């Protein structure tokens, strides 16, 4: 994956937990479209800094959409008050700028710990 | 960066705006409310406005009665940036005899869960 803050154990973790790591497209949920195999939307893509040509080649793209979650934590996380580590990173992206401060990911965070090779990945 | 205005059944209207120059997925969005006097200019008398955070995108925005006073609500409801794609919303009541305020919010909810039947739980 592309490399930045967050480490390549986390990032193999997290996209097991959105898609089982596969460029599974685009679905649709209460109109908004989820794509690729970090489940980006358009919302994220914008503010990751819009690697590549679009929001939706960009998240079918592992080395892209990958990048884009790197760009979207080094944007983000520290000045949520994100502990550095995958806790943090996997919070913030399931649940935005302040996921890592929201009970609604807590169980995204224990989930994800659940999947092989991923407990208490850093 | 979204705007919408809308009339009111008592011939109020609002406006609906994410800050200007925010990010995508995190910032505030203003409602400000309006006489609409002249129908023509239904912008044109201010009454008041408040800023409140967003976490998220707003989603959409709906009028339906809260409070059971026959007059609706404004229901704002925001999209979480994250793949969970959480919702939150804030209710407002506003009308001509006492302006606009706000009336709850709730945040966390599940993409499919009813907004609605949580601002009135
Ligand atoms: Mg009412």
């Amino acid at each position: 994956f592309a490399g930045g803050i967050v480490s390549q154990r986390c990032l193999s973790c997290i996209c097991k937990m959105e898609s089982g790591c596969r460029n599974v497209g685009c679905k649709m949920d209460m109109g908004s479209l989820s794509c690729g195999y970090f489940q980006i939307k358009e919302a994220y893509w914008i503010d990751c800094g819009r690697p590549g040509s679009s929001w939706k080649s960009c998240a079918a793209s592992s080395y892209c959409a990958s990048l884009c979650v790197q760009n979207y934590m080094k944007r983000y996380a520290k000045w949520a008050g994100c502990p550095l580590r995958c806790e943090g990173f996997a919070r913030e992206h399931n649940g935005g700028p302040r996921g890592c401060k929201k009970g609604s990911t807590i169980g995204y965070w224990n989930r994800l710990q659940k999947i092989s090779g991923c407990h208490g990945v850093q | 960066g979204f705007f919408k205005q809308l009339t009111l059944p008592s011939g109020q209207v609002v406006t609906v705006s994410e800050g200007r120059g925010e990010p995508a997925s995190t910032g505030s969005y203003d409602v400000r409310l309006y006489s609409g006097a002249n129908p023509q200019f239904p912008l044109d008398q201010f009454i008041d406005g408040k800023v409140l955070p967003r976490d998220g995108s707003i989603k959409e925005l709906k009028l339906l009665d809260l409070n059971g006073d026959k007059q609706p609500e404004l229901i704002v409801v925001v999209e979480s940036a994250g793949s969970g794609s959480y919702l939150s919303a804030d209710a407002f009541t506003l009308n001509p005899q006492e302006g606009l305020d706000s009336f709850n919010h709730v945040e966390g909810l599940a993409p499919n869960e009813d907004v609605i039947q949580a601002l009135k739980t």
